[PDB]
This record gives structure tokens, C-alpha cells and sequence, in this order.
RNA sequence: GAUGGGGAAGCUCCGUUUCAAAGGCCUGAUUUUAUGCAGGCCACCAUCGAAAGGGAAUCCGGUUAAGAUUCCGGAACCUGGAUAUGGAUUCUUCACGGUAACGUAACUGAAUGUGGAGACGUCGGCGCGAGCCCUGGGAGGAGUUAUCUUUUCUUCUUAAC
RNA sequence: GCUUGUGACGGCCCGUGAAAAUCCACAGGAAGGAAUAGUUUUCAUGCCAGGUCGUACUGAUAACCGCAGCAGGUCUCCAAG
RNA sequence: UCUAAGGGUCGGGUACGAUCAACUUAGAACUGGUACGGACAAGGGGAAUCUGACUGUCUAAUUAAAACAUAGCAUUGCGAUGGUCAGAAAGUGAUGUUGACGCAAU
């Protein structure tokens, strides 16, 4: 239902109690005109809404993935 | 480029109903459709719909009046009679 | 023989009024303290078509003297009355088009609409588009006022019986020819089921006093007695004369 | 192939015509088109300064 | 070429039965029923649609916060703010000239 | 004579404060870099003192008498100049061009105007100004 | 079409707010206790009558021998009920801002009053959206190929929220 | 372009083209409310619940009505080149 | 098989150029067993007499008409304690959410 950008807010969601599960999605997409790049979406499933945050940058991507709560059930792909 | 010699608006009824009815109807049609001067704001925006009801395009005043025309002959000669008799009760 | 048409009209099946779209009963304000000792002011908030009625209605708004609230009345719009005008109803009210005053309080020659028969009956006489009554006099002891009705009649009512000053809006409506069956069709469609009309001379005997014959003819005088009986009265009832009226009519 | 030869102007003769010229193209549509071209030419010429508003106003009504 | 069917049992084209044709992720045409368009609220004095107020269907106005139902000035979601100015001025002037009438007829009672 | 001057009371005819009475603190009669119109700085009353009666006593009266003020830059065309006049001495220094710009400065400005208005209302001065204009 | 009524030998007929002592909500007063009295209201007078009128809220994909806006999957929304956490607000108690139209994540509001929505004919041309139709490039598959055709057909989709 | 939706306008009337449930807002200011800390669930998030009956198929030159698998009758939506 | 006419989009200091997308209309050649709205589709026309003005209506299942209706014209009744009509009766009912520019009857 909802999309998210502020990366601080996203983290606070992952810790928001009722959030049991998240999921990470990977898609090949193209950069501007030319070559491709690896886009990755971070989907948190809340009680009444599903928040997803795109990280278009492969670098911020992985270093974000480790920051996830170890108590979270994360579905990879 | 005058389109009709006489019938005017009445040329919609064609050949039907006979001339003297169209004559009579045309007179009262030209009466009822035409735009009238607004007593209150003084633009000629007063038009009919629903016989006896005349309202103004802007300023949105509505006046009760004759069926096919804003002021009816009798209404006027009543308007002056009421002038007169009221002045008796003043002076 | 059958039951003829004008008899069937009485039990009101298909003959009742087509009332759905009408704005309401048009009445003067209930005759209360304010109106009979004082006056009371209201604003006409609207003037509106009434379905099946040739004259507009004026929705007029008054304060409620005994409670905090607005009580809306429906007058019959007098010609020249307009939206936003202030209307004055009462014994002590001034004489201007649109105000409601007891007949006893206006000089003769005043022209007045929607006038009550008995005081407080919330209006009776001269309500159709274009009509009005005139005051032709007063007799202050046993206080009366004499009026000429639209019919030409003269009648004497109570000086407290209320009129409203002026004539009713929508006049001249009958001057315009209907021109075609449909315009009449659409007319009665909003009134009652009176249209069209079969000539009782084109029916069979079982149907009408005028029915039957090997030619269409009434066969006996079409002037019927006042003392006639239901199923007999079709014709010119109680007619005291007949034939084309030559000469001015105009009550003396 | 037939539509191409149409746009090349063929098969349009008086014997290929069934609807009246009004039903084929409305006279009103031609006018509304044409009248909008003249209407909006005046507007640019006026907003360029190429034409002065007083000349524009006469042309708008002569249009 | 692809035709469509009603999505409910009412077969008829009534005002509450409007249809809309829509392309689904499946790559097919499906119908969908269309709620009647809401109408804008209106001013009590003049009768124009009053601006700043969200235009919803009546029970939907309970699903929305009060700032969608009002504008700030007094008589907010109610009258059209030119109409409020009118009845501000008119109020002040008539309360003023009311005082003008008290003191003038007070003089009439003193001098007469 | 020009009637928009330091004493004039007026009614706000447009905007959130429409229908509220103010006092011009100082006129800008023509122009500005911003505000490209004849305008005025006004101290005005937002939430009026409610009626008091004998039935009211103790510190309930203190409540009914609390006055919430406001201050505004206003186009002249939104003011309805009144005949009444109230004295601006106390808050003349308080209402300035520079009072607007920095909300913290506006809040202190109202603080003075609030005390100035509540003073004036008790001891029944400039009475009309402290009653709501009903429309 | 019941009801206080009024007719009628009577089956029943009339009347529908009508000549009637016509009823119930918000809370307080209880800390013998469970709910009497305390105010103030409101005087609306049954009810039945629409699977085309009015009307709170759901979508796509998938699935069956036979059910699907009902099942499965995913994603929503409405109504009622509870409620805590964050934010907002207040020492000028019940928000600020904009000249103004107005703004915004909030932003106390009983009685009573009022305003809007619900909520409305028909036809005409003009404007725009949607779906369809037409069509260029390219990426695939299929058809024709004695000869001719960079060709003929088809896939290229995006729901509510 | 076609079907449809919709807007701003215009023609028409002695025709001027339903009702109620229901929802909201405003005017009002009754009252209740803070500094040792009160008010706020029309802002966000969060918890629970959502009953009863219909739901198959035909809708017609064979699933209805015409004694019938009758050339009759029987309301409507989608609509390609 | 040709010709001409009819449009859109831009930059111009305070006369034009440039590109893109449309069937419509008229005129000209050539051409054929003189054919060509080539199937489909698609009004017979004229002069009078009788009769109803017109559009509309009816005998389902032998009569669609010149019959009924209609606008138009004229007549009648009636101011409510009423006119016309309903009911066995009634604290009953239709016209009537009405009032003579109205209702009712011919
Ligand atoms: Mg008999
Ligand atoms: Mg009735
Ligand atoms: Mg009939
Ligand atoms: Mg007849
Ligand atoms: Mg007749
Ligand atoms: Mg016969
Ligand atoms: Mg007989
Ligand atoms: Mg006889
Ligand atoms: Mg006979
Ligand atoms: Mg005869
Ligand atoms: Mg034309
Ligand atoms: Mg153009
Ligand atoms: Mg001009
Ligand atoms: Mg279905
Ligand atoms: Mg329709
Ligand atoms: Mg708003
Ligand atoms: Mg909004
Ligand atoms: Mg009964
Ligand atoms: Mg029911
Ligand atoms: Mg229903
Ligand atoms: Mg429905
Ligand atoms: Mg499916
Ligand atoms: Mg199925
Ligand atoms: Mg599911
Ligand atoms: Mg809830
Ligand atoms: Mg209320
Ligand atoms: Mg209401
Ligand atoms: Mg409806
Ligand atoms: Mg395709
Ligand atoms: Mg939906
Ligand atoms: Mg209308
Ligand atoms: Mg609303
Ligand atoms: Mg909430
Ligand atoms: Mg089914
Ligand atoms: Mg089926
Ligand atoms: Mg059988
Ligand atoms: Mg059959
Ligand atoms: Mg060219
Ligand atoms: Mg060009
Ligand atoms: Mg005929
Ligand atoms: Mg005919
Ligand atoms: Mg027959
Ligand atoms: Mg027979
Ligand atoms: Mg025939
Ligand atoms: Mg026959
Ligand atoms: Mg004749
Ligand atoms: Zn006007």
C-alpha cells in the first residue's frame, strides 16, 4: 500500500512491534539511458499496511541488509 | 439576411394550426423569451422560466410577474392604486 | 344501462389529483397574537413554480415568537413580490404589495389576494393566477367589509378576515393558445385525469343520456333540472338561459 | 492497399459517393475548424505585437 | 472485440449500475461498477459550491478529518466568505444605525 | 480627514479573524516592499471574554475574563473603520514591523497585548470593543 | 394498513394523527445497592410497501467434472467495540500560518438552532477522459514463398487501494 | 473515428421534471480542563468482532408461458474489420 | 495518372524559416465492347372530385375509416353553510397540496 524513503524511518518500522515478517526483492533495471543496475526493494509487512522502501544503490543495499533486526523473519527474494 | 417574411419564431410550427393561432402565439412567445431590465441592478438580464417567475442572470434576484411578461398591465395599475391609497393613510 | 362517466369520478380511483410534485398547501400564517394585535416581519426566501398550478408560490420565512426557530410558510406569490423582500403581516402592518392585513384595515379600492372567508381560515378567495378581490366598503358596527370576487360576485365578510395586498402573479396565462393536443395533454397530466373528453353523443345509450341514435343528436333538451338525479345530470345543469351571449355581461 | 489508394486520392469520384456531402463531412465542422484557425492567428499576432489590439478587435468580429 | 458482462445480478442500466471497462494484469478486459459521482457542498446564502471543502458522498464525510470539511474563518464549511463579509458589514452597520435610532427618538420624546 | 490612524477601531472583514474587532496600532498607508498595498498593523481580540453574572463568583470569573489576543498585518480593504476609538499607548512599542518575522517576537507581543487588553476590560473601559460582533 | 375513536343486526366499514391523559434520550443522584429520584430536554403517533429508486465498505491473479467480486494466494477497505504508544496542544490554556481567496497530520464543544449532501427533466452542439478501432520501430513465435512481397497473422498486460 | 463516461454552456415548457433513511458542517457556549503538570483519540500506529437467508444451471426455433422439445409470446447490459 | 486549394508545433531585439500529421473538395489527362449508385442498397410522377384540418386513437381474432380524439369556438353550474360526484351508514369520501386565469357539466 505504502512506499517509504527516509531510511531512518524505515529502520524504526522494522522494530515497530507488530512487524513479524519482511521481505527483500531484487530486480534488474536500467540506469538512465544506458546499462543496467541492481534495484532492491525492502518490504516490511505491518498489520494494516505494507511498507516498501526502494534502495536504488547497490552499495547502500547490502549495508542496509545487515542492519535488519536479527529477530525479524526475512524472506529473501 | 432576413430568413422569414412574417412567421419569425413561429416558423417552427410550420403550416400547422392555422395562421391566426400562430399570430397569437408568436406575440406571447416573443414576450416570454426576451431579456428584461433588472429593477435592482440595472443590467438587462431578467429572463423567465415557469410562467410568472422572472429571475436575473447575475445578482440572482427573482421577481414574481405575469405569465408571459415581467410586469402585467393590471399589476401596474394596481401598483399606482396602492401608491395612492397609502398616501391617504400618510397625509 | 352503465354508470356514466361523471358518476365514476366520485369514488376517486383514476380521478384523484396528481399531487406528487406539488410544493405544499398554500396558506396564510396561522392567525395569532402578533398578526391580530401587531404585525410580524418575514423574508420571502424563494419564489417557485408549483406543479399543476398556474401561479408561483412564495416561500416566506418568519421567526417563531414563542420558540427559537424558523417557521416557513408558503404564500401565493403576488405579482411584483420578489426574493429578499420583507413581508409584513398584521393588523398594524403598512399597506404595500405582499403584506397581509385584515380587510377592515384597508381603504376601499385596495386590491387584495388569497383573502379569507372567515377570519383565520388561512385564505380562500382569488388564488388563481391573475385574480384578486376589491374592497367596495366597510360597515364598522358589526364590523364587516364588502368585497367583489373574481366571479363578479359581491360578498360581505368579517373585517378581521385577512387579505394580502395586490394581485396574484402569473396573470395572462390563459391568453396563449394551447395550439396542440400534447400541450393540453401535458397540462392535465399534472392536474388530474380529465383529458381527453369523449362526447356523450358519440357513446351508446348504455353509456350516456346522449348516447345512441342513427345520427349523433342529443334527442331531448340538454338543459337538466337542478332537481335531477345522479346519472341524469349531463348537459347544461339548471341553466336559466342558453345560446350565444350577446351583449356586455358585467354585473351591475 | 485500398486505404493507400484512398490517401492517393482515388475511389472518391461522384459514383463512389453515397452519403450526401453533408454526411460525408459536416459543413459545421469545416467552419468550426476554420473559425478557430483565424481566431487563434489573431491571438498570436496580437500577443507578438505584430498587430495592435484595436486592429485585432475589428478582425475578431470580421472573422 | 473483447466484450464484457455485468459484475452483479442487476441487469439494468440504472443510475447505481454504472459500468467501467478496465485492463487487468491478466491481459483481459473486465468490468467494474462505478459509484455515483459525489457533488460539491453548497453555500447556504448564495448557493455556489464552497471552495476548500472536499467533495465526497455523504457517509464518506465521516471517514475524513475535519480540515477537509472546513476552512478556517467563522462560518467555515458553511458560507462562502464573500457571503460572510456581507453579513459582517450588514451586522455592524445595522447595529450602529440601531443606536442612531435610539438617541434620535429619545430626543423626540424630550422635545415634543 | 484620514480616519486610519493610531486610535481607530475596526472590524476584520476577511480572513481567519473576520468579524473580530481590532485597533490600528500604526498605519502603513501606502506601499511596502512586501505588502504592496495600503495596510495596517492591528492588535485585536480572538477569543472574547464571556458574559459574567452574579451567579459567577470566585475564580470562575477569572476564567470568563481571560482574553486571547491577536496581531495582524491587514490590507485596509479588509477593515471596516468604526466610529469608536481605543488607546494604543501600552502596546505602541510592542506592535512593530519587526514584531512580525520571528514568531518568538509575536508571542511576546501578544503577551503584552493580552495583559493590556485584560487590564482595560476590568474596570469596564472601552466596553464595546470587548463584546463579540454577532453575525 | 393496526390503534383512542365513529358507523354497521353483523361478517365488518370509516379514519391514520384522526376530538386520545398516546412516549424515551441523555446524564445526574447510589457509594444501605442496585438503579429509584433529580433537572433539562424531544413531542416524532404504528407498521407494511422497491432483488431496476435511495444505500457503509474489495480488488487482481490462481483454482473446480460442476462454485466463485463468496474458495486459495496477495493486497485493501467499511462498520461496531475496545484501547494504549508516538505526535499535537497548554505557563498567553482550548494550534499556527497567509493582505486575501485559503492553508495544515492533529488542533475540547452539551442543549438548541441552522446549512449542505442524499436529491433527481429533456434535447443540441462544443471540450475532455476511458475502452475499442487504425498505425511506425524493435524484440519473439507462426503462415506463404514456381514466382512476388524488409511480407501476412499473432504476443508485448498492469486491479482495488 | 466507434461505444461510453463527464464537464462548461445553450434550446424547450399553461410540462420547470420523487421521498425518506442516513452522513457532514456551521451558529451557539453549557460545561470540563495546565506547571510539578493537565486536556486532547475527527493526526498516525496498534487489538478484537462482523450474524441470518440467496449464490448451481436455463433465460429460450428444447430448461419460462402457449396441452408439446409449438415458425407464436416474454424486461435488459457487452459489441471487432 | 496528375494539378491546385484547405492545417499543427516551435525559437525571433524593446520578412520568413523549420518540421510533423490529416480525407475533404474541385479541376486535368489517359483508359474500356459507352461500362461505371455495375451485387447490395434505393421515392413512380401528374391533373381533379368527395371527405376528415393536422400529429395522434379504436373493434386482440372478418370493419383503421369519412368513426374517436385534438387545439380552436360557444354554452351551463358553482364564493365553501358550495357546484358535480361517492357511500348501508358515519366524527365518511373524490375534485381538493383546490378557489372562478378554478373545479365541474355539455
Ligand atoms: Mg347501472
Ligand atoms: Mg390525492
Ligand atoms: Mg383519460
Ligand atoms: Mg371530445
Ligand atoms: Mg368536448
Ligand atoms: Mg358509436
Ligand atoms: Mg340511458
Ligand atoms: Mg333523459
Ligand atoms: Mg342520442
Ligand atoms: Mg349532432
Ligand atoms: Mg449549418
Ligand atoms: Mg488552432
Ligand atoms: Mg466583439
Ligand atoms: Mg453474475
Ligand atoms: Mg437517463
Ligand atoms: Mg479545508
Ligand atoms: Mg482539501
Ligand atoms: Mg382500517
Ligand atoms: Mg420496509
Ligand atoms: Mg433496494
Ligand atoms: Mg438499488
Ligand atoms: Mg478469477
Ligand atoms: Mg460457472
Ligand atoms: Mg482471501
Ligand atoms: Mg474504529
Ligand atoms: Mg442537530
Ligand atoms: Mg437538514
Ligand atoms: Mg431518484
Ligand atoms: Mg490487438
Ligand atoms: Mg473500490
Ligand atoms: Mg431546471
Ligand atoms: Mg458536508
Ligand atoms: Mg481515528
Ligand atoms: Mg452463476
Ligand atoms: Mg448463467
Ligand atoms: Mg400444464
Ligand atoms: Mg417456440
Ligand atoms: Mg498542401
Ligand atoms: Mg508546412
Ligand atoms: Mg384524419
Ligand atoms: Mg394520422
Ligand atoms: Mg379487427
Ligand atoms: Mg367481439
Ligand atoms: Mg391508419
Ligand atoms: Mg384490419
Ligand atoms: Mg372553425
Ligand atoms: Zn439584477
Amino acid at each position: 500500500a505504502r512506499e517509504i524513503t527516509d531510511i531512518k524511518q524505515f529502520l524504526e518500522l522494522t522494530r515497530r512491534a507488530d512487524v513479524k515478517t519482511a521481505t527483500v526483492k531484487i530486480n534488474k533495471k536500467l540506469n538512465k539511458a544506458g546499462k543496467p543496475f541492481r534495484q532492491t526493494k525492502f518490504k516490511v509487512r505491518g498489520s494494516s499496511s505494507l511498507y516498501t522502501l526502494v534502495i536504488n544503490d547497490a552499495g547502500k543495499a547490502k549495508k542496509l541488509i545487515q542492519s535488519l533486526p536479527p529477530t525479524l523473519k526475512v524472506n529473501r527474494l | 439576411a432576413k430568413r422569414t417574411k412574417k412567421v419569425g419564431i413561429t416558423g417552427k410550427y410550420g403550416v400547422r394550426y392555422g395562421s391566426s393561432l400562430r399570430r397569437q402565439v408568436k406575440k406571447l412567445e416573443i414576450q416570454q423569451h426576451a431579456r428584461y431590465d433588472c429593477s435592482f441592478c440595472g443590467k438587462k438580464t431578467v429572463k423567465r422560466g415557469a410562467a410568472g417567475i422572472w429571475t436575473c442572470s447575475c445578482c440572482k434576484k427573482t421577481v414574481a410577474g405575469g405569465a408571459y411578461t415581467v410586469s402585467t398591465a393590471a399589476a401596474a395599475t394596481v401598483r399606482s392604486t396602492i401608491r395612492r391609497l397609502r398616501e391617504m393613510v400618510e397625509a | 344501462g352503465r354508470v356514466i362517466r361523471n358518476q365514476r369520478k366520485g369514488a376517486g380511483s383514476i380521478f384523484t389529483s396528481h399531487t406528487r410534485l406539488r410544493q405544499g398547501a398554500a396558506k396564510l400564517r396561522t392567525l395569532d397574537y402578533a398578526e391580530r394585535h401587531g404585525y410580524i416581519r418575514g423574508i420571502v426566501k424563494q419564489i417557485v413554480h408549483d406543479s399543476g398550478r398556474g401561479a408561483p408560490l412564495a416561500k416566506v420565512v418568519f421567526r417563531d415568537p414563542y420558540k427559537y426557530r424558523l417557521r416557513e410558510e408558503i404564500f401565493i406569490a403576488n405579482e411584483g413580490v420578489h426574493t429578499g423582500q420583507f413581508i409584513y403581516a398584521g393588523k398594524k402592518a403598512s399597506l404595500n404589495v405582499g403584506n397581509v392585513l385584515p380587510l377592515g384595515s384597508v381603504p376601499e379600492g385596495t386590491i387584495v389576494s388569497n383573502v379569507e372567508e372567515k377570519p383565520g381560515d388561512r385564505g380562500a378567495l382569488a388564488r388563481a393566477s391573475g385574480n384578486y378581490v376589491i374592497i367596495i366598503g366597510h360597515n364598522p358596527d358589526e364590523n364587516k367589509t364588502r368585497v367583489r370576487l373574481p366571479s363578479g360576485a359581491k360578498k360581505v365578510i368579517s373585517s378581521d378576515a385577512r387579505g394580502v395586498i395586490g394581485v396574484i402573479a402569473g396573470g395572462g396565462r390563459v391568453d396563449k393558445p394551447l395550439l396542440k393536443a400534447g400541450r393540453a395533454f401535458h397540462k392535465y397530466r399534472l392536474k388530474r385525469n380529465s383529458w381527453p373528453k369523449t362526447r356523450g353523443v358519440a357513446m351508446n345509450p348504455v353509456d350516456h343520456p346522449h348516447g345512441g341514435g342513427n345520427h349523433q343528436h342529443i334527442g331531448k333538451a340538454s338543459t337538466i333540472s337542478r332537481g335531477a338525479v345522479s346519472g341524469q345530470k349531463a348537459g347544461l345543469i339548471a341553466a336559466r338561459r342558453t345560446g350565444l351571449l350577446r351583449g356586455s355581461q358585467k354585473t351591475q | 492497399a485500398h486505404a493507400q489508394s484512398k490517401r492517393e486520392g482515388r475511389h472518391s469520384g461522384y459514383g463512389k459517393r453515397k452519403g450526401t456531402r453533408e454526411a460525408r463531412l459536416p459543413s459545421q465542422v469545416v467552419w468550426i475548424r476554420r473559425l478557430r484557425v483565424l481566431r487563434r492567428l489573431l491571438a498570436k499576432y496580437r500577443d507578438a505585437g505584430k498587430i495592435d489590439k484595436h486592429l485585432y478587435h475589428v478582425l475578431y468580429k470580421e472573422s | 472485440a473483447q466484450r464484457v458482462t455485468f459484475r452483479r445480478r442487476n441487469p439494468y442500466n440504472t443510475r447505481s449500475n454504472k459500468i467501467k471497462v478496465v485492463k487487468t494484469p491478466g491481459g483481459i478486459l473486465r468490468a467494474q461498477h462505478v459509484k455515483k459521482l459525489a457533488t460539491r457542498p453548497k453555500c447556504g446564502d448564495c448557493g455556489s459550491a464552497l471552495q476548500g471543502i472536499s467533495t465526497l458522498r455523504p457517509r464518506q464525510y465521516a471517514t475524513v478529518s475535519k480540515t477537509h470539511k472546513t476552512v478556517s474563518r467563522a462560518y467555515g464549511g458553511s458560507r462562502c466568505a464573500n457571503c460572510v463579509k456581507e453579513r459582517i458589514i450588514r451586522a455592524f452597520l445595522i447595529e450602529e444605525q440601531k443606536i442612531v435610532k435610539k438617541v434620535v427618538k429619545e430626543q423626540t420624546e424630550a422635545a415634543k | 480627514a484620514k480616519f486610519l490612524k493610531a486610535g481607530k477601531v475596526a472590524v476584520v472583514v476577511r480572513g481567519r479573524y473576520a468579524g473580530k474587532k481590532v485597533v490600528i496600532v500604526k498605519p502603513h498607508d501606502e506601499g511596502s516592499k512586501s505588502h504592496p498595498f495600503g495596510h495596517a498593523l492591528v492588535a485585536g481580540i480572538e477569543r472574547y471574554p464571556l458574559k459574567v453574572t452574579k451567579k459567577h463568583g470566585a475564580k470562575k470569573v477569572a476564567k470568563r475574563t481571560k482574553i486571547k489576543p491577536f496581531i495582524k498585518v491587514v490590507n485596509y480593504n479588509h477593515l471596516l473603520p468604526t466610529r469608536y476609538t481605543l488607546d494604543v499607548e501600552a502596546f505602541k512599542s510592542v506592535v512593530s514591523t519587526e514584531t512580525f518575522e520571528q514568531p518568538s517576537q509575536r508571542e511576546e507581543a501578544k503577551k503584552v497585548v493580552k495583559k493590556a487588553f485584560e487590564e482595560r476590560h476590568q474596570a469596564g473601559k472601552n466596553q464595546w470593543f470587548f463584546s463579540k460582533l454577532r453575525f
